[PDB]
């Protein structure tokens, strides 16, 4: 599925968004590799 | 608008 380190998760609105575990951040991005 | 912030708690 996602790269290592990353996380799919669901907001408030049932919207997916990706949590990176790596650096701490998120986005509404899904990454390339 | 963003996403949700990173759980900062989970550090």
């Amino acid at each position: 599925g996602l790269p290592s380190g990353w996380e799919e998760r669901k907001d408030a609105k049932g919207r997916t968004y990706y949590v990176n575990h790596n650096n701490r951040t998120t986005t509404w991005t899904r990454p390339i590799m | 608008g963003p996403p949700p912030e990173y759980p900062f708690k989970g550090m």
